[PDB]
């Protein structure tokens, strides 16, 4: 059996390279220190500073397009009106029955 | 340096330009949906003396 | 540490005359590299 | 052969197809079919080897039997009504004879057996011609007489063709046989919408021709006829393999690729006619075609197969001959889904 | 809506015209800016919707998903920067192109006023994910995984298309607004039962449903980190969004047809939580946890009550964020140990204390610790189920207990105990990994301050 | 449709079946196509003569010519196949398979 | 007008270019011999074009700039290592043999292209025919395995079945003792180690198989060391004989058009040199293949097509 | 983990589909290339087609 | 190989593009004018 046991021509599996070895203060972004530092800076500025803080403040101060206070004020004046006139607060019918035409059964 | 970093940073301007173009296209598409402007029963409003359209 | 890529044994699955070899079709042979058969 | 003779034979094949397409007399349609068959054989036998001769003789036997059946249908139709114009047949028996003749000419199941063998025997350019240009005349005749066809028989043959193509492609390592089974499945898709809308038939035909042209030209460029030969292309032309993978994805019917346009439309059309079960089965069966397209993509571009040492020499040379329409074919076969309503042009 | 779509498209020429060593920086910066711009969709109305045009519309169900989709891309780029170092510029540009195309398809899918357009984009998302899995995955099983992730999906999605066109042949339209306003009851018929099944099964397979979940562990385990992040965070939510949209035409047939799926989900959450207790792989455990959470979301959508829908929306957002964080932590361990076996690298608290804190907070959010939005969705769904039937409380509480058990088991196995002696290549955590972890976790604890942003249209 | 037409039709059917049998001897296959065309010629001539349709008196001859041309090609093919094997047996044409 | 079907249609015919002087000829000789000198002398005397014997980097001389590339990018084999350690574990012997056969195929294609396009004949050293003798030697000495010889036979059949063999072959006969004496007189340290058994086996192959098989389809001129010194007699022998037994007289204008299309487009010439047969000596894994292909692409004039390389100095790129 | 997830759920949907498609593909694509059998099937199909429809 | 930018091909390509664009602009102009005249707009 003169076979080589080498099934094919293959490069050996390379060993993983440490970014801290050639460069302490390596930030884990790139092996080029300048590109590494600027990648860290842009990620931190546009992620933590711009989006995370300014966007959160923008969401906090969004105008009331859901009309929560509007509904509260409408309910307040409506309850004030019905309590003053003795009306039974909320009605059980959502629509007026006079304007609904039921089908006569005659069963 | 001008005329040198432009050849290396020209790509950066593209995303911002797209945002402006998209805003313009959104407004242009808005201009084609005015069939009911100042005609809804909820917001039938009489125009101000120096007004052309209620909204743009 | 390295992404797996097909070896020779993986490639030889696709080297037969047909896929999914059977007892009847085992004796089949792949065609010649150029579509020429010896005139015998 | 001589380039003059080759050009003459190609124009004779095209003139036969044209004769079939422009005539209103059944005799002239039969003559166009005869002319096409007569000029097609040397094209299949352009490169001489025993396999090409076998493919040509099988193709001739099939097409001549189909022509005799078609002439029998014509004569029976004349017997029951002295008419020569291609229109509604007026005879139940004649229509069946005509339908079987055209199914044999197209390669629809159960008359599919000749397509894989003929495609494997002939070269890649001959296969391109056989799978693209040789479907126009029978499909045009079918479109002209679509109001006559029995929907049961046409739909049975369409579903059988889809099933047979899907199952037969799963077992192939040869690229030409894969193309043949794909063509059988696509013919099955095309003929299932003839009873309802011939415009959808023509749209499917155009999309299929575009994709088949792109795939054959890519296979000719990277001169491979087997899976393992195609697995070597990434080590010389990776961009060709990427384009081939995208084209294969399109041929499997994935959105938003162009190959999704026909089936979708066809399904949509078949739903307007209260046909629900049949399109469902057709799509489920097309999943098989997608499976073997995906296997080819895995073997070609999504993984890197081992190469050989002599490939290094091939790194030093570039193609002398180029296809001008290959980029256009790729783009038209991958990125025309947004232009779907243009099908109103009655393509 | 074009003010978000056009910049995402411009991400492609910018990526392909970039320097060889500026692709990550430019992609990250402009994706973050696109996320910031998309953040202004959160200003929703109490009335109908944000109907931008005939093609695209926004809703308070769509807006949180859109914002999460836009926020996920920068994190995916940061996670992918490490393991793509030794690869050519063209291939890295192709990888970033696949991510950008996935984001574009997801963005157009979530707005998608048309149901056929929604289907087309919802199936177009399939291609980039498949290419990412089967091209940049490590093990030999990835190809097989891809096949599963493909065919399952299509096996569910092909009938839906037929159903969809059928509806437009009868109703005359597939616009969601017209469908909602012109909706009519479904009679109890065999044809209507099969229409219901064709409408539901496509979204059920991608949640995934318990019986139909086989593709998920394979696809998530064999995918690269960006692929796993996008699969767990956004792609699983397509089924929930589609069900929430499509259940408007399925009433009142949902009352009868929901029972087998309700039983499957209620038992499968227990089954998958129990499976998590015996798992030798971190990624598989996280995948099964995702299956359990999505089973709870399926129950919520099937009950179809207001509290159910609010809980399901909150849980979808919270699960996306938490699962992305967990996958990132697992990948940080893997890139050091190269094994992905949970029992191998032990006692990592003594060597990586800040990463241990990140692990703890991720496990806490997965455990649904109040007042996190995870527990907000959990509790809303549980209360809705209790109103649906008081006996669901046993299964829900058992699921909670097992969830806490396997989350703390995962934390204790990897972080506590004694370090493995023979492993000496555990390097200090990079600033990139810590920044990634914070960018996952701060949005969760900051969303717990404003829950109405992620509670959906029925708030 | 009288008995002569049905006799010619069944002759065509017999020729077609004989072609579809393929016992051996591809020459026999060519002969079966040939009998098919002969039956076609006979029945078309009978139909055209009976109805006194003067112009289609052309088409039988034309049919013959075209079919005859086809026959020539087939013979060539047969000959060439024999040149590879020494016989025109059908079973030798199994190099190409499904 | 690059040659194609249209040129053939309009005017381009090569039967008129043949002026009974073309006579594609090849020279065969033992390792270290006068065949090179004799081939050159025949080339100047007969007015033919001489083709120096193909080496590892013959293909490098015809593409890009003629300067050879690195061993890792061109050949991945060396003759010196084969001489030093012919029984290597990494399979250098058969890789060398296969690369040399592919180089000889490319050189034969170039020679045929020149002869058919110009009408001027060519002179060659060891061609694709008689390249097998070394293979046989390597098998009889045990330098390579058998599966190597089946693979070589397959490639040689599929490739050489499409070209015209040379009109007349010139063989210089040299005994082994004198061949070894000349090897020692050269002073090359690596050629010092060629065992006499290898030379004798190589010699046996030419006489036993190569001579009779070329005698029945071509014309053979057996010469010795003394009679190979005077090229006048050799040229006279070439002139006197007339080639009428080979396939060349049976060739015509359309077959010449087909052959001229084949000899151009070197990718189709080398098409079957990389058939997917996985022999460990020649098959290369995906990682090494990708790395070496990336290295080859980064070469100065190799990223794009020859006219589209800026670093070399091609101008007007944006208008080509 | 094993009985249901790794065995029976695999056996039911994916493995069954793969097995059935495998067997059907083997049955469909296994023709020896003899045109005698092909045209015998052609006669059969043609005969069946004429009779069933009418 | 070693070839100059073929100014004949370049000129023909530019000429074809310019001719097509000019033809398209003209065709659009008479299309608009014909539509306006037929529909009685202006
Ligand atoms: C309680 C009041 C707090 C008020 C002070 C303000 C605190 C603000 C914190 C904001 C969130 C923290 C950010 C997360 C990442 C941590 C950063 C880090 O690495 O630390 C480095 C830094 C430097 O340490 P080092 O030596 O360099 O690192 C060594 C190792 O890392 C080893 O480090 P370690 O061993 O010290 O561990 C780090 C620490 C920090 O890591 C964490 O685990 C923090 C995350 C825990 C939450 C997990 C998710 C569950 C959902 C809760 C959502 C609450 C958010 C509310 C809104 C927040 C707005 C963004 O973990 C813990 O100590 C475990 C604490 C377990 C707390 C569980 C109880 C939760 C509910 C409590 C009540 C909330 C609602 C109240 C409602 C009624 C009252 C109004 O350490 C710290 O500064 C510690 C952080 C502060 C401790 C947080 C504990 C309570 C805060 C809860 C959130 C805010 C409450 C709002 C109510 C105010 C009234
Ligand atoms: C919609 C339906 C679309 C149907 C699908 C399209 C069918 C395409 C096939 C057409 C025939 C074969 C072919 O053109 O090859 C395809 C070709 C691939 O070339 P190839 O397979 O490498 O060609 C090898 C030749 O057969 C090797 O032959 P060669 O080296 O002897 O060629 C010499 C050359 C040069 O011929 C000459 O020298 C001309 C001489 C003029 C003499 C005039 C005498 C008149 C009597 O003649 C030709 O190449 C064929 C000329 C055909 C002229 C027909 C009019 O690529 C395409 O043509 C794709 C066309 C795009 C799709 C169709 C058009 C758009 C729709
Ligand atoms: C996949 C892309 C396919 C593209 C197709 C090839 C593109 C190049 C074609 C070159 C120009 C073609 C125009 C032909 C000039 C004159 C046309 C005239 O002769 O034909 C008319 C009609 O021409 C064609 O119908 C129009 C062809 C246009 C095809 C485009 C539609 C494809 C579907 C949308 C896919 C997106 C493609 C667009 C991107 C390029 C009248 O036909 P008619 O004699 O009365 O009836 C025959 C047809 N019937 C029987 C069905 C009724
Ligand atoms: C290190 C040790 C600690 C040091 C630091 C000590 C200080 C701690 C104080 C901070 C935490 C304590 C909690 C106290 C909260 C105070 C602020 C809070 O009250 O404001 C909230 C306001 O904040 C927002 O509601 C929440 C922020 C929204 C988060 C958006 C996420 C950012 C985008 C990132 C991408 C998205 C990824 C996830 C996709 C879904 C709620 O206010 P609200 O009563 O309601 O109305 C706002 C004011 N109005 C009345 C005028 C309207
Ligand atoms: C595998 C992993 C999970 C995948 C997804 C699983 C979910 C699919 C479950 C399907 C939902 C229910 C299907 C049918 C529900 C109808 C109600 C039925 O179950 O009850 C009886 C139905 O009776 C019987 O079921 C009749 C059908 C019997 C045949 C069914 C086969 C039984 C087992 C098949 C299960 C296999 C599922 C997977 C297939 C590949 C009531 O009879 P009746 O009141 O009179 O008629 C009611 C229907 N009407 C009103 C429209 C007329
Ligand atoms: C009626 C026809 C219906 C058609 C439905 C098609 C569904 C798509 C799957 C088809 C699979 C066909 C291929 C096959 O099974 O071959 C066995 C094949 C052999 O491996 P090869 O890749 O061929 O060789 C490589 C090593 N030498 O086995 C596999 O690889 C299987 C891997 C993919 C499994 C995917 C399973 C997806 C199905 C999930 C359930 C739903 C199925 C679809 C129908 C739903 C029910 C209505
Ligand atoms: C993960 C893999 C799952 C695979 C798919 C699962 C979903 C299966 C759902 C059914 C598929 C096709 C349904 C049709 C699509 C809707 C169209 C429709 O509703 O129209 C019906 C048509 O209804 C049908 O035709 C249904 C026929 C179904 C045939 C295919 C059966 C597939 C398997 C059946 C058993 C399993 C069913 C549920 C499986 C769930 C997935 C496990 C009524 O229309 P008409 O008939 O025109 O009007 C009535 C008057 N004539
Ligand atoms: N097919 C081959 N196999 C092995 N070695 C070869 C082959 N072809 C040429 N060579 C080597 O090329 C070298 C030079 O060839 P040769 O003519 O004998 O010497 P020189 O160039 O001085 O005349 C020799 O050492 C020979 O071994």
């Amino acid at each position: 059996p003169p076979e080589p046991t080498i099934r094919l021509q293959e490069d050996p599996d390379p060993e993983d390279e440490n970014l801290y070895e050639k460069n302490p203060d390596s930030h884990g972004y790139d092996k080029d220190p300048i590109v590494d530092l600027w990648n860290m800076r842009v990620v931190f500025f546009f992620g933590f500073s711009i989006v995370l803080v300014l966007g959160s403040t923008f969401v906090a101060y969004l105008p009331d397009y859901r009309m929560q206070e509007w509904a509260r004020r409408e309910a307040e004046r409506l309850v004030k009106y019905r309590e003053a006139n003795g009306l039974p607060l909320m009605e059980s019918n959502c629509f007026d029955p006079n304007k609904i035409q039921l089908p006569e059964d005659e069963d | 340096n001008v005329l040198q970093i432009v050849r290396d940073h020209w790509v950066h301007i593209l995303v911002p330009v797209g945002f402006v173009f998209g805003c313009y296209l959104d407004r242009r598409s808005d201009e084609k949906l005015t069939a009911f402007r100042n005609k809804s029963l909820l917001f039938k409003r009489e125009l101000r003396p120096n007004e052309e359209v209620t909204w743009k | 540490a390295r992404q797996w890529q097909p070896d020779v044994e993986w490639a030889e699955q696709f080297g037969g005359a047909v896929m999914y070899p059977t007892k009847e079709t085992a004796h089949w042979k792949p065609p010649p590299w150029n579509d020429v058969d010896p005139p015998k | 052969m001589n380039p003059i003779i080759y050009t003459t034979l190609i124009m004779t094949v095209m003139s036969g197809t044209m004769l079939v397409m422009i005539s209103s007399h059944w005799l002239l349609i039969w003559i166009g079919f005869e002319m096409n068959l007569l000029a097609m054989i040397p094209v299949l036998m352009k490169n001489f080897n025993p396999r090409a001769t076998e493919a040509a003789t099988k193709y001739f036997l099939t097409q001549a039997t189909a022509s005799m059946m078609l002439m029998m249908a014509i004569i029976i139709n004349l017997l029951y009504s002295g008419q020569w114009t291609i229109t509604k047949m007026f005879n139940p028996v004649a229509m069946t004879m005509m339908t079987m003749a055209l199914a044999m000419k197209l390669g629809l199941s159960p008359f599919h057996f000749w397509v894989p063998e003929v495609t494997q025997g002939i070269s890649l350019q001959a296969g391109l011609l056989l799978l693209t240009w040789q479907k126009l005349a029978p499909l045009s005749v079918l479109c002209q007489i679509s109001q006559s066809i029995n929907p049961n028989l046409m739909l049975t043959m369409a579903m059988l063709s889809i099933l047979i193509g899907g199952w037969g492609g799963l077992n192939q390592t040869q690229l030409r046989k894969i193309m043949a089974y794909s063509s059988i499945a696509h013919m099955g898709w095309m003929t299932a919408v003839l009873p309802y809308n011939t415009t959808m038939t023509i749209l499917n035909l155009l999309i299929y021709i575009t994709m088949t042209l792109a795939m054959f030209m890519l296979l000719i460029h990277s001169s491979a006829t087997t899976t393992l030969s195609l697995s070597h292309t990434w080590n010389k032309m990776p961009v060709i393999t990427s384009l081939m993978m995208v084209t294969l994805l399109s041929m499997g019917g994935l959105p938003p690729l162009s190959g999704f346009m026909p089936k979708w439309m066809i399904i949509q059309e078949m739903t307007k006619n209260e046909s629900i079960i049949m399109p469902t089965l057709m799509a489920m069966t097309a999943l098989l075609n997608l499976y073997f397209y995906m296997r080819l993509a895995y073997s070609s571009s999504l993984t890197m197969f081992p190469s050989t040492n002599n490939m290094k020499m091939k790194w030093q040379f570039e193609h002398t001959k180029q296809m001008k329409l290959l980029p256009t074919m790729i783009v038209l076969s991958t990125l025309v889904l947004p232009m779907t309503p243009a099908l109103s042009s009655l393509n | 809506m074009l003010k978000i779509i056009i910049p995402t498209t411009m991400l492609l020429p910018m990526t392909w015209m970039s320097k060889h060593n500026m692709i990550w920086i430019n992609a990250t910066v402009h994706s973050l800016l696109i996320s910031l711009i998309s953040l202004s969709l959160l200003n929703q109305l109490g009335e109908n919707s944000l109907n931008f045009s005939l093609t695209f519309f926004s809703d308070s169900l769509s807006a949180p998903l859109l914002v999460l989709t836009t926020w996920l891309l920068p994190l995916m780029l940061m996670a992918s920067q490490s393991h793509l170092s030794k690869e050519t510029t063209t291939r890295k540009k192709l990888y970033i192109t696949m991510l950008i195309l996935l984001q574009l398809f997801l963005i157009m899918t979530f707005t998608a006023t048309e149901l056929i357009l929604f289907y087309i984009l919802f199936e177009a998302t399939l291609v980039p994910t498949l290419i990412i899995i089967t091209r940049w995955g490590n093990q030999t099983e990835r190809l097989n995984a891809g096949l599963y992730f493909l065919f399952y999906t299509l096996a569910g999605s092909l009938p839906l298309l037929v159903a969809l066109v059928y509806i437009q042949n009868t109703t005359g339209s597939l616009n969601f607004l017209i469908i909602h306003y012109w909706s009519h009851p479904l009679s109890n018929s065999w044809s209507n039962i099969f229409m219901w099944l064709a409408c539901i099964m496509a979204f059920m397979v991608k949640m995934p449903l318990y019986g139909l979940h086989l593709w998920l562990p394979k696809a998530h385990v064999e995918a690269p980190i960006a692929g796993s992040m996008v699969l767990a965070a956004v792609l699983l939510k397509l089924g929930g969004y589609g069900m929430m949209r499509i259940t408007t035409i399925l009433n009142p047939l949902t009352n009868y047809m929901a029972y087998p799926f309700l039983m499957l989900s209620m038992w499968g959450m227990i089954m998958t939580s129990s499976i998590c207790l015996r798992q030798t792989d971190l990624k598989s455990l996280i995948a099964y946890s995702s299956v359990s959470h999505m089973a709870l979301v399926i129950v919520a959508i099937m009950i179809q009550t207001p509290w159910s829908f609010m809980g399901a929306t909150a849980l979808m957002i919270a699960h996306g964020l938490t699962s992305s964080m967990l996958f990132c932590l697992a990948n940080t361990n893997y890139e050091r140990v190269h094994s992905r076996t949970m029992i191998l690298a032990r006692g990592l608290q003594t060597l990586l204390p800040l990463m241990a804190t990140w692990w703890l907070v991720a496990s806490l959010t997965n455990l649904a610790l109040p007042p996190s939005i995870n527990l907000i969705g959990e509790l809303f769904i549980i209360t809705a189920s209790f109103s649906w039937s008081n006996i669901t409380i046993i299964l829900m509480g058992m699921n909670m207990m097992i969830t806490a058990l396997y989350s703390l088991y995962m934390l204790i196995t990897t972080q506590r105990g004694k370090y493995t002696h023979h492993i000496n290549n555990i390097k200090p955590s990079f600033t990139r990994e810590n920044a990634l972890m914070a960018l996952h976790i701060l949005p969760l604890l900051l969303l717990t301050l404003n829950p109405k942003m992620i509670l959906g249209p029925l708030y | 449709m009288p008995l002569v037409y049905m006799n010619i039709i069944m002759a065509f059917a017999i020729a077609l079946a004989g072609l579809l049998m393929y016992r051996s001897h591809l020459m026999s296959s060519l002969l079966c196509l040939e009998g098919m065309m002969l039956s076609l010629f006979i029945m078309s001539t009978l139909i055209i003569l009976n109805t006194h349709f003067t112009l289609a008196n052309m088409m039988p001859i034309i049919l013959l010519v075209f079919a005859a041309c086809e026959a020539a090609l087939g013979l060539s093919l047969l000959v060439m196949v024999s040149n590879t094997y020494g016989t025109d047996y059908v079973q030798n044409l199994n190099l190409l398979q499904c | 007008l690059q040659y194609g079907p249209l040129a053939f249609v309009l005017g381009e015919r090569t039967t008129r270019k043949l002026t009974e002087t073309s006579k594609v000829i090849t020279v065969d000789g033992n390792i270290c011999s006068g065949k090179g000198r004799l081939a050159r002398e025949i080339a100047e005397k007969l007015g033919l074009r001489h083709f120096p014997e193909a080496g590892i980097h013959y293909a490098d001389s015809t593409t890009g700039d003629g300067k050879p590339l690195d061993v890792q990018l061109s050949g991945n084999c060396s003759l010196e290592k084969f001489y030093d350690d012919p029984k290597s574990n990494d399979g250098n012997s058969y890789r060398l043999q296969s690369w040399l056969y592919a180089s000889r195929l490319l050189q034969y294609a170039d020679a045929l292209e020149h002869l058919l396009s110009t009408g001027q004949g060519v002179v060659l050293e060891r061609s694709i025919y008689s390249d097998f003798v070394f293979l046989e030697a390597m098998y009889r000495q045990g330098f390579i395995r058998k599966q190597c010889v089946e693979h070589y036979n397959e490639v040689k059949k599929v490739t050489a079945c499409e070209y015209l063999p040379p009109h007349v072959v010139v063989y210089v006969d040299v005994p082994v003792p004198e061949i070894q004496s000349r090897i020692q007189k050269k002073g090359n340290p690596h050629e010092m180690k060629i065992t006499a058994a290898y030379l004798q086996d190589i010699e046996n192959a030419y006489k036993k198989t190569f001579l009779p098989e070329m005698s029945e389809k071509c014309e053979v001129l057996q010469y010795s060391a003394r009679e190979a010194e005077d090229a006048e007699k050799v040229v006279e022998d070439i002139e006197y004989l007339k080639c009428d037994k080979g396939p060349w007289p049976d060739q015509d204008d359309r077959t010449f058009h087909r052959l001229r299309m084949l000899v151009q487009n070197k990718l189709e010439v080398l098409n079957y040199t990389t058939i997917p047969v996985y022999l460990p000596e020649i098959t290369i894994g995906a990682h090494q293949s990708d790395r070496v292909f990336q290295k080859f692409t980064e070469l100065p004039g190799r990223k794009y097509s020859p006219g589209y390389n800026e670093d070399v100095g091609d101008k007007w790129i944006w208008l080509k | 983990s094993s009985l249901l997830d790794l065995i029976w759920l695999e056996t039911i949907l994916p493995k069954t589909t793969s097995f059935i498609q495998m067997k059907m593909s083997i049955m469909v694509s296994n023709q020896k290339g003899l045109i005698k059998l092909y045209f015998l099937s052609f006669l059969i199909t043609i005969m069946i087609s004429m009779t069933l429809f009418n | 190989p070693h070839g100059s930018p073929d100014w004949l091909k370049v000129g023909l390509t530019l000429g074809t593009s310019v001719f097509l664009w000019i033809y398209l602009i003209k065709q659009h102009k008479e299309d608009v004018l014909e539509y306006k005249r037929r529909n009685g707009l202006e």
